[PDB]
């Protein structure tokens, strides 16, 4: 069933039949006479009706209304257009201990001047060494450079005049959005509904500055679920790596502490961050333990086949994931992919020096074993040979 | 042998963008621990096909409908079918196609949208295994763009302005798409192909907006009703229908300047 | 950096466009005089109509509705009855078409607000003889009797009923989008309702046993409702008098029905949560 | 039951002829009988029309009165479409003597019902000569739902077995396409407020595994009071699943709803690892059956057809009935009732085979056959007593 | 009694039918429990908890009025039912 | 292209009130104690358009005046048949289809004169059992 | 179980008669079934005692 907006012919038939029938008694409608001129003007009046109710239903439709009915109706369900954004980074300042601090930093790296966003100590740390979190003045794409020096743009006591930024890495700029790009993203989010998945929390920790890789603590970690007299989990923690900032991608601990604040809120535990309410979490780093590897047999293989090795098993190190065994399974399989199954290849795991390092631990079939809080970081590969052939 | 100037050329591209996917996306030759990965993008590319098309033909009830849903579902939870690159082009190839076909006009204009929006991401990993996910984004990406060019098609440029406006945000996408092809000579005959079809896209795209319905702006000496807008210029009061989707304002109030056809006696 | 603002996915960061100028006339800009002396220029041209249509004027009589002056030296002809169309026009869609877009969407009926209601299924907590026992010893309209507690059927006045349902209406909307039940986006939804949750703890919590929040009135003043396209809402009061009304003196003091039905929201959402407590404490206006 | 306020017609018909004398006839009132009085009237007949096009717009908006084809228009926008039909699907073991070519077109026929390969069939059989395919219904609808083991080969190979078997459960998921009406009822819930959603969707999620018919909520008769006399009300989730066309009477074995509760929590439950959310814990529960035998009195004295229609009812709301819940002779009798007629002389009786007593079931004294939880009524067999009337 | 716990929609319902159906009631004949029962079952669900009792104002004694061991009100001849008031109680526990 | 003016348009009226018989019409979901009645009135309704329709053929002897005949006893004495309102509709439409061919001209007008005069009475019952009847 | 079908006739004495009603879908339960049927053609001659 359905009843539309009749078309011209057939709408003004409808009127002059009815208009003749009950007013005139049947008479025919005279061409030029005024019962003409009625009939027409009553025509155009029925017109201009729904001409401008079919106009008037389209502003409701979010796919077709103008750019200032679009903001609203948009704002009212609470979604709004993004303005321009900022870019971020990491500082390191040295000097005296116990020099007195201000919360008016700035930094002036090349063309471009940072101020600080995180709050700034009284005072200097005893080990006199500082790392704050900064962002660009001027929002936009170009804060995005990638230098390494820079100065303190108005001197301090007691504080060097020249500052780093850890990789040279400042990230986050963008411009704002248009009004194409905002009507999509408004009637998609009109389709989509969150749940808390845990995939919605990891995922949200990937919007901090400068984070790579996120992961679960690993098998080797024995978590608490409970934090309290309730009935089934309610806590959730897990790492995170900065792989292309900091060495190794491990941060200190004055970072991850930050996030932890903004992602699962101040106090804990009341919803008052991005978390849900009554949900408690952390969110932790871990410490670099070194190692290094003793590939057998590469040099009788061609040069190129042999960078090849040398680079995947570098690579597949370095996202290893915090807190969890890396055998020598693993290794091994990396060059059989490439060197092909009759090749006479061995690999073999030793620590620097052949000391001893806190949370390291080598098991009978020769893997290595990294307990909780600590990574398997790669410090040099060489190759040997003690064979013949050929 | 005249030309011919009222459709696009699609075939050319879609062989062009076959061979570059088949060029570098292989998951039985990237190293091990990310074949997982690659596998899984794929999936999810093919899912983007599946809910675009189940969204178009909601109220359609033949016997076709129950074939399409049927075979979409196979093929996802078969886990063997993409590790042939050959399997996996075939079905990411005619699953645009049944997209294409399921409505005619701006009913596609949304859908197709948000498939572009998705395939903007790029890959995180390194070496030959980016380049094994960035073939299935940029692949899935041409192929949207070059759907949409074909929508645009169908339907009536309401004004000059709209209609341009329109082709530039397809020569954007497809400008994007160029330059990764070419950043370090990472294509070069995929770079050829691109820009080929860019230029064959504007010929049209230009010519639908300034010719299909020849607008032009009249002047009038003030605001007057649409009935006797239409009679005045034309000569038939029923054409006043044309004019309520090119001009703003009230019926009773258009003008003073009025968009409409050439008269062509 | 920016400033965020709440928003149904928690705090984010606002903007404006640049002004376009593409906009069709809405239904404010249309006025009787508008378009009442538009439709002579429909009528035909000859000098048989000349003088008539440049004689042409309207007056508005006392309420509104446009009537062409007749002066000493009329001359009656068709043109009056044009105007007279127009007159109609005006009318029509005022009574007719306006009345239909504003009452289609959630945050701009007026008349339907309690047919709106019936969409969303919504059921009161406070009104069912078998409320759930969590929901305190004695509600706010509940008197002790010998038999137990007894509760009390409030008949609101006019005005604060098409307010408060109107209100509720509008965070019904929002959370039918679905949200992440964190403080910050709860704090939105119910935001129309002029209610805010706080929670008591202070310290870092997490161990207690128990969640303790209290609602806090953010303003004395629903946002009524305007019927006219233009203008600008009346606020009316969101509290009610127990003497006035000649209610049991056993009720407190001033009743809040926006408070209410914030408080049945909120349990419902959070009900997955094992120690969740509400405390509410007495209100009054400033 | 208007959207519209329209005054009361007097009021109305006044405005209308007092706008008239003031712009065209100059302040006078009209005639009784002259074409101003017809003029005025007629004006009147459109402007009813007006009222009745904009409540027909606006009616043709709100999803519980659109029309059947804007109901799915309106429905896309917020990504809820019409489910399509299904095919039936299963396993199917396959025999013969190895190294025999095989091919893509085979078929099988199990009691009438004809099921094609729905995978790549490999090259040729395998070294041990057993193969495992996948099977889809060849055409869709609840028809391809069966409970067989033993089937037949339909276009014979040479090297393969005539005879073909299928795995220890049997072919089903097929189902019917869906209506209009059910759409929008679902339509309409999902925009609705309801409390505790997440309940909601659970039960939603848990029609999706295969061969899952039902979904029923905890009983009456699970509700529990502490020593307190005080309702407790649990904060997990928990609820019924049957089977209704794969087993028996439809309750399922323990170890099945196991493997379903793993998948829907999690292992460990509540760590988000499943379909379900972070922090959330529950529990797929299962029943026993215990059997009844109904009599039904008095029906000699109506028609055949009456008598047919009236067994089959019953039959399939026992069938339906939730488990933990009471089956009291009222129903039973007005569905009867309601058939035959208020002023019929019809009766009902409910009795154990044997008149043997059961775990879980207990005979009140008005004769309902009260059940505990965890125990649904399942029926035995329907008798109905001959007498000798209307000779 | 039992009504307080569904909906106030339902409720009504079941009020507004139980009083026309009396109203209509033929003279001098009885009004069974049953009849009321029905009523509720047909809108309310087959599994909701339901039940009904008839009870003479004031608990009083009217001439040509007595009730049966099933519960039913027994009317004579030239008596008829009439409704005098319909009240809603609560003496269990759910939800 | 050119319009008709010497015949009327049906199709629209009687799909269109197809739609509001099957709106209301419901004997399932009224009120138990009010079916029966329902049923009844429906019974009555068609038992017209037999009497209206056995007037003009009277004289008729042809082999489907037998088979048309059978069709109207055998759907009266059957008693389910009513329950649905998809029967129930399809019965009373083509009753009248039967009517309208039985005689061409003033044949009929007595006979549909009739039905309507035994149509103008309205129902005495309460809420939506009024609207079934 | 077995289907129905809805065109069955049945045969007395030369005389056929079909299903005068709405046949169910499938056989019930109990593997019995009422029918009623009409005779094909009319007149006296399908009167028979058999």
């Amino acid at each position: 069933c359905t009843i539309q907006r009749p078309e011209p012919q057939a709408l003004r038939d409808k009127i002059a039949t009815r208009f003749s029938t009950n007013v005139l008694g049947g008479a025919e409608i005279i061409p030029e006479s005024n019962e003409f001129y009625v009939v027409t003007l009553e025509y155009a009046m029925q017109e201009e009706f729904f001409a401008f109710a079919e106009q008037m239903w389209r502003e409701q439709d979010p796919r077709y209304a103008c750019c200032e009915n679009l903001v609203k109706m948009a704002a009212r369900r609470g979604v709004y257009p993004k303005p321009a954004q900022f870019a971020q980074g990491y500082v390191r300042m040295t000097g005296v201990p116990g020099s007195a601090l201000n919360q008016n930093l700035r930094f002036q790296f090349e063309n471009q001047t940072y101020e600080a966003a995180s709050v700034v100590p009284d005072q200097l740390p005893a080990t006199g060494v500082l790392v704050l979190r900064v962002s660009a003045v001027t929002p936009g794409p170009s804060g995005n450079i990638r230098v390494t020096e820079g100065s303190l743009v108005t001197p301090v006591p007691g504080i060097s005049s020249a500052v780093t930024a850890y990789g040279g890495n400042f990230c986050g700029g963008d411009d704002a959005e248009e009004c194409e790009p905002f009507r999509t993203r408004y009637l998609q989010r009109l389709q989509y509904e969150p749940r808390l998945t845990v995939e919605w929390l990891k995922s949200k920790a990937m919007e901090w500055p400068c984070v790579t890789d996120v992961f679960d603590l690993g098998p080797n970690c024995c978590s608490v679920n409970a934090l309290g007299e309730v009935e089934c989990p309610n806590n959730i923690e897990f790492y995170v790596l900065f792989r292309d900032t900091f060495d190794c991608g491990l941060a200190p601990q004055c970072v991850v502490d930050e996030i932890t604040d903004w992602l699962f809120g101040s106090p804990q535990g009341l919803g008052q961050g991005e978390a849900e309410f009554g949900i408690c979490g952390k969110v932790r780093t871990a410490t670099a333990v070194n190692l290094d590897i003793y590939l057998n047999g590469l040099s009788c293989a061609t040069p190129a086949q042999a960078r090849v090795v040398e680079q995947r098993i570098t690579d597949f190190i370095n996202r290893h994931p915090p807190s969890t065994n890396l055998t020598v399974e693993q290794l091994r399989f990396i060059g059989l992919q490439v060197l092909g199954s009759s090749f006479a290849f061995d690999v073999a795991i030793r620590s620097p020096g052949d000391a001893s390092q806190s949370g390291l631990r080598f098991n009978a079939c020769g893997d290595a074993e990294i307990d909780c809080d600590y990574k398997a970081c790669l410090n040099s590969v060489q190759v040997i040979n003690n064979n013949v052939t050929t | 042998l005249v030309g011919s100037l009222i459709a696009l050329a699609l075939s050319p591209i879609i062989t062009a963008t076959e061979e570059s996917f088949k060029r570098y996306y292989s998951p039985e030759n990237v190293r091990y621990y990310n074949s997982e990965t690659v596998i899984a993008t794929m999936a999810e590319a093919v899912q983007q096909v599946q809910t675009g098309y189940l969204a178009l033909s909601g109220n359609d009830t033949s016997q076709e409908k129950w074939t399409i849903v049927r075979d979409f579902r196979n093929v996802l939870i078969d886990e063997f079918t993409f590790f042939d690159p050959a399997n996996s082009w075939n079905v990411l190839r005619n699953g645009f196609s049944y997209l294409d076909s399921a409505a005619v006009g701006q009913d596609k204009f949304t859908i197709l949208r948000n498939i572009i929006n998705w395939s903007s991401s790029h890959s995180e990993l390194d070496g030959e295994s980016a380049d094994a996910q960035n073939a299935i984004f940029s692949a899935v990406r041409v192929l949207a763009t070059a759907y949409l060019s074909k929508a645009y098609m169908e339907t009536v440029a309401s004004t000059v302005n709209e209609g341009l406006a329109q082709y530039d945000q397809i020569a954007a996408i497809l400008e994007q798409e160029a330059q990764i092809a070419q950043e370090d000579c990472h294509d070069n005959e995929f770079f050829l192909s691109i820009r080929e079809f860019s230029v064959s896209v504007a010929r049209v795209m230009v010519n639908r907006a300034y010719n299909s319905p020849a607008l032009i702006v009249y002047s009038f000496p003030g605001t007057m009703h649409s009935l006797v807008v239409a009679w005045e210029i034309f000569g038939d009061a029923k054409r006043s229908r044309e004019l309520e989707g090119r001009n703003t304002g009230a019926p009773w109030a258009i003008g003073p300047k009025v968009i409409a056809e050439r008269v062509r006696a | 950096m920016n400033v965020l603002v709440p928003g149904i996915d928690g705090m984010v960061s606002a903007g404006k466009f640049e002004y376009s100028g593409c906009c069709p006339p809405d239904f404010a800009d249309m006025d009787e005089c508008t378009l009442a002396t538009s439709y002579v220029g429909l009528l035909p041209s000859g000098p048989l109509w000349d003088r008539a249509k440049y004689e042409a004027i309207t007056t508005i009589t006392a309420t509104g509705n446009c009537a062409a002056c007749w002066t000493e030296d009329h001359c009656p002809t068709l043109v009056d009855y044009a105007v007279n169309v127009g007159a109609r026009l005006a009318s029509v869609i005022d009574m007719t078409l306006w009345p239909a877009v504003r009452e289609s969407d959630p945050f701009t009926a007026v008349t339907s607000t309690a047919d709106w209601l019936e969409r969303f299924k919504w059921v009161n907590c406070f009104e069912t003889s078998c409320r759930s026992k969590a929901l305190g010893e004695i509600t706010p309209i509940e008197y002790m009797t010998e038999c137990g507690p007894v509760y009390v059927a409030i008949n609101y006045p006019p005005s604060i009923k098409q307010a408060f349902e109107s209100a509720l209406i509008k965070s019904l909307e929002r959370l039918s989008m679905g949200i992440i039940k964190n403080l910050a986006s709860i704090n939105f939804v119910i935001e129309p309702l002029k209610v805010r949750v706080v929670p008591l703890d202070t310290t870092n919590a997490c161990e207690n046993e128990t969640l303790c929040v209290t609602f806090e009135k953010t303003s004395d003043f629903f946002d009524g409702v305007n019927q006219n396209p233009c203008g600008i809402p009346s606020p009316v009061a969101a509290y009610i008098d127990r003497d006035v009304m000649q209610l049991p003196s056993e009720l407190p003091k001033y009743i809040w029905p926006g408070h209410m039905a914030a408080e049945c929201v909120v349990r419902s959402l959070l009900s997955h949560v094992s120690r969740f407590c509400v405390v509410r404490t007495d209100q009054t206006p400033d």
